[PDB]
DNA sequence: TTTTTTTTTTTTTT
């Protein structure tokens, strides 16, 4: 019955190596002495006991000796004795008093300080088998990993450490804490989960601590205390939730990195749980070394029908290392000092692309965009700079739009499908596995009082069309699906990349041929740039010399540009959107007056050949706010006359192109 | 055991011949010869073939999404083509991939998403078509018989050369990175070639992009050619290929040619040449297209077991996009 | 002593 079997690996002494390993040792006085306080002193609740200074305490044991038994390795081997035993004896050399602990203040400290106190005083009325240590702690334990440059002591082997695939996660890592990296994918929303729970009873009272062991339990009532018990008849007792504790727990697959796996064999997510302060830590779509003890959960069940048991396991969390994360306006002052901030940074603007700075100039009206304005009563003005794209077939305009979200604040970057109508608008997409029926906005909702990027725009259907059909009004998105009425904010910037119909776009054809889109939606937009490609036999050279600068090289760009990096960049575009230009009158009279025979010239032009006209007036509305738009640039607030022009240069240079 | 079957097995002996023939200058010709034993000629297919049979390296971006450098054609032409046949010889001595008849679909190298789980209350993917012909050849008869619902996907296996999964659902996006071949017919009738190839298309428009090469085969009779269509065709009823299979994946991992400025320094001039002229003939030019002429140059850079790229690998593919468009 | 299940294929339809 139960065979038994002697082996090396023994718990005894091992304990007091814990014992020594905390409280005693320098090189990082020591962190384990102080800190461990900093928790009893409530100032911490996350306890980082790092494989590094296991390594160094053992070259503390060992060198330098006597020598000591085996630890990271006897650690990552085992991976969850670790912290029910390194952790236990943390409760013996625990600061008593420890500083400033007051009791309320804190809900709960008094809880359990009366806990203890009412406990130990109607046990001190009975003496004129003690709540469990795990029941007392408010600090969590999370290991991390030894990459690592001194885990060339060496131990060698024994450093796992590689973030390996989870094609390369076997079954004997069972038990075993390891490295393991890949993205974040539908990460469950964080729920409190349990820990003692203490259910109180009711005629004599005392109390029973249930352990919380294993994913379930039976839960319990009859009477333990043996004075309720057996006088008269049994004392009933019912769950106090004030008396729980609740460990944090959230769960998250992480998928495989797609590189890690064999050609075929479909990408294989693997399950992990999230435990203690380390919670919020993941969020969905991130790559990350994550490093865990990974331990078998059987079953509920079925049951009889697995067999093998065939474990199903799953991935406790331990720790988390992730990839990739005024003295600012003078970060901004070298860029202040240096002068044509609208043309230089018109220049800066995808460098990668050659050519069509042009088209990159207004695109900056859009980086920055603003200032809006509010009329008082009121009802917003755009304030928000809508212009499209045109041309084809691919021009990687694509490109300016994958640059610009990556870079223009709260940006998306979407495409016809793409995000679709309910991409767009907030309905009641049936939430998979953890359920149900949550509220998910795309696009025009997700990323607001920013950039809403697209490409297939004309393949949107009249999903999004009708909706983004509103978002040229702005300011709302109407939702009467299902049971929800409301209007919610699409404050989004819009942008799309205009792909014509097949196969490009037709000079001797009459504009708004080549766009399949509505006709009320085009004067929607602010204005357009349309994207030729037309063949010239110097252009194309240089291009195809751009095209061969790769694969020879890396970086494209020379004789001469530097690239203007995103950060601080974004720094001045966000310093500008606070300026908020005021329109002197002088501009704004001009304003009209070219105005008119912006209002002639596209009229007097009569039937649409070139047209459109009538130079609406939104793009006079435009006009003003690409000069709201453009005063940031220069700051001053003033909107020079030429600060009006520059977009006056703008507004025919969109059209007109339709000529070549 | 699970021993798989049909890699492969060199010793020395042999590979000393596959670089013995690898020596000779006119050898890619000859590969392409024996490719079609009851075929005729059209070896200029051919060699786009084992141009693709290659994979025309890769090269991955630091921080960056990759440049495609596997191959992707179409064949296009009124029926007996030899098309569909043509294809069936793509089907056993490329080592993979899977080849398909039109449907095709649910997303093809989709998952679609096996339900319920299967087992154990575990909701399921599976290999799809595309997906399990990763690293591999598709083949398709009748591409432009597909749904075009279908070919939304078939974008997402080109360009983005991924596979993007909502459905139920599980969000992986799997590397959908594959070498593609089809075969479509002329939408109307024998109009192929009177038709301009605009409406001849049959699958329009982006899915027109991503092909490197589309291929128009006339069966325009010559009675001169119709005695020789004949013999060769009655023989058939009543220079080796294993080898090439041998020595084509020897060739895929050693070795990668890079590159050389030989082959920029003159199909550069000839990709302008093209966009000054060949829209004074025909449509379409892209920058993509050009991108092509480092596959193409890759791949018969492959083919000569050079190191490198050389400028006469450039002029194969010099001439291969000439009958490419003409 | 009982456990637990909605996509994908095809269809007939305005
Ligand atoms: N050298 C050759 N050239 C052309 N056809 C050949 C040749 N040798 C044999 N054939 C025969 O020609 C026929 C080619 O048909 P094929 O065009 O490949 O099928 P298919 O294209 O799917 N039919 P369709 O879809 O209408 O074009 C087959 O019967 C082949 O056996």
């Amino acid at each position: 019955a139960l065979p038994s079997i002697q082996l090396p690996v023994d718990y005894n002494n091992l304990f007091n190596e814990i014992t020594d390993f905390l409280v005693t040792f320098k090189q990082d006085g020591p962190k384990y002495m102080a800190m461990l306080q900093k928790v009893a002193n409530r100032e911490l609740n996350s306890v980082i006991i790092d494989l590094d200074d296991i390594l160094q305490y053992q070259n503390e044991k060992f060198l330098q000796g006597t020598q000591a038994d085996d630890l990271v390795s006897a650690i990552q081997q085992n991976a969850n004795h670790f912290t029910e035993l390194f952790c236990r004896a943390i409760d013996n050399n625990m600061p008593l008093p420890t500083k400033e602990i007051d009791y309320k203040d804190d809900v709960l400290d008094v809880i359990l300080n009366q806990r203890r106190l009412r406990n130990e005083r109607m046990l001190s009325d009975r003496t004129n088998e003690l709540f469990p240590p795990n029941l007392t702690r408010r600090y969590f334990l999370y290991f991390k990993p030894l990459s690592q440059n001194c885990a060339r002591r060496y131990r060698k082997k024994a450093i796992s450490s590689k973030p390996l695939s989870v094609r390369q996660i076997k079954g004997d890592f069972l038990g075993q804490l390891i490295t393991v990296r890949g993205i974040i994918t539908r990460v469950s929303d964080v729920k409190p989960a349990v820990e003692v729970i203490a259910y109180t009873c009711d005629q004599c009272g005392y109390e029973v601590f249930q352990e919380v062991n294993s994913r379930t339990f039976t839960p319990l009532s009859e009477c333990t205390s043996e004075e309720c018990s057996q006088n008269q008849t049994k004392g009933q007792l019912f769950m106090s939730t004030r008396a729980s504790k609740f460990s944090a727990f959230q769960e998250c697959k992480i998928q495989e990195l797609s590189q890690q796996v064999p050609v075929g064999h479909i990408p294989r997510s693997l399950n992990i749980h999230v435990n203690g302060t380390l919670v919020r830590s993941l969020s969905p779509g991130d790559i990350v070394d994550v490093t865990g003890i990974f331990l078998p959960a059987p079953y509920t069940g079925f049951k009889a029908l697995k067999a093998g048991l065939l474990t199903e396991t799953y991935l406790e969390a331990q720790f988390v290392r992730q990839h990739k994360k005024s003295d600012v306006e003078e970060r901004v002052m070298e860029l202040i000092t240096s002068g044509d901030v609208y043309n230089r940074l018109a220049k800066s603007i995808a460098p990668e692309i050659y050519g069509n700075l042009d088209v990159k100039k207004a695109l900056l009206l859009l980086l920055v965009g603003g200032v809006d304005k509010r009329v008082g009563d009121g009802m917003k003005i755009r304030g928000d700079i809508n212009v499209c794209l045109m041309g084809d077939p691919g021009v990687a305009k694509s490109q300016l739009l994958k640059a610009i979200c990556k870079i223009s604040p709260r940006g998306v970057y979407t495409t016809g499908k793409g995000s679709s109508g309910v991409g767009l608008t907030a309905a009641v997409m049936k939430d998979p596995v953890t359920d149900e029926m949550i509220l998910e906005g795309g696009a025009l909702v997700l990323a607001d009082n920013g950039i809403c990027c697209i490409d297939e725009f004309d393949k949107m259907d009249e999903s999004d069309r009708t909706a983004i059909h509103e978002v040229m009004e702005q300011q709302t998105i109407s939702i009467s699906k299902a049971g929800i009425n409301t209007t919610l904010n699409a404050r989004t910037s819009i942008l799309a990349a205009a792909n014509p119909l097949y196969g490009r776009y037709n000079p001797r054809l009459s504009p708004l041929d080549n766009i399949n889109l509505p006709a009320a939606l085009l004067s929607r937009f602010d204005i357009l740039f349309l994207m030729l490609d037309i063949p010239s036999r110097d252009d194309d050279e240089k291009l195809a010399e751009h095209v061969t600068y790769v694969h020879m090289h890396n970086k494209q760009p020379d004789l001469d540009f530097t690239p203007v990096e995103p950060s601080k960049m974004r720094e001045y575009i966000a310093y500008a959107k606070t300026k908020r230009p005021v329109m002197s009158e002088a501009v704004n009279d001009y304003v009209v007056q070219a105005y008119i025979r912006l209002r002639q010239d596209s009229k007097r032009e009569m039937d649409s050949k070139f047209s459109f006209g009538q130079a609406t007036p939104r793009t006079l509305l435009g006009i003003i706010r690409l000069s709201q738009a453009l005063a940031k640039l220069r700051l001053a607030d003033m909107v020079d006359i030429d600060d009006v022009e520059e977009a006056l240069r703008l507004v025919r240079v969109s059209k007109e192109s339709l000529y070549q | 055991t699970v021993y798989p079957l049909h890699r492969q097995m060199l010793t020395d002996f042999d590979i000393r011949n596959i670089n013995k023939l690898s020596k000779k200058k006119d050898i890619f010709d000859i590969l392409s010869q024996s490719l079609a034993p009851s075929i005729y000629g059209h070896d200029h297919i051919k060699k786009a073939i084992l141009l693709m049979l290659m994979g025309g390296v890769e090269k991955n971006l630091e921080n960056g999404s990759h440049l495609r450098g596997d191959i992707n054609i179409l064949m296009v032409g009124d029926p007996s083509t030899a098309k569909s046949q043509l294809l069936r010889f793509v089907l056993n001595t490329a080592s993979l991939a899977i080849a398909t008849t039109g449907r095709g679909s649910s997303g093809v190298g989709l998952t679609a998403a096996v339900t319920t789980d299967r087992e154990t209350g575990e909701r399921r993917l599976e290999a799809g078509a595309m997906v399990l012909a990763d690293r591999g050849v598709v083949c398709i008869d009748e591409f432009d018989k597909m749904t075009d619902v279908d070919r939304v996907a078939i974008h997402e296996v080109m360009e983005q050369q991924t596979v993007t999964i909502a459905k139920a659902g599980i969000h992986t996006t799997l590397n959908a990175r594959c070498s593609v071949i089809a075969a479509a017919n002329p939408v109307f009738g024998q109009y192929d070639v009177n038709r301009d190839p605009h409406q001849n298309i049959a699958l329009p428009d982006s899915l027109l992009s991503r092909f490197d090469l589309l291929f128009v085969v006339t069966d325009d009779i010559n009675e001169i050619r119709d005695r020789s269509i004949s013999e060769h065709v009655l023989r058939t009823h009543r220079v080796t290929i294993p080898f090439l299979r041998k020595y084509v994946q020897y060739a895929k991992e050693r070795v990668i040619p890079q590159l050389t400025q030989e082959a920029i320094n003159v199909i550069v001039k000839n990709y302008t040449d093209l966009r000054n002229d060949d829209n004074t003939k025909k449509s379409p030019i892209t920058a993509r297209t050009l991108e092509t002429l480092i596959r193409l140059a890759t791949a018969h850079a492959k083919v000569r077991l050079s190191k490198t790229v050389n400028k006469v690998d450039a002029k194969v593919a010099a001439n291969l996009l000439r009958f490419a468009l003409l």
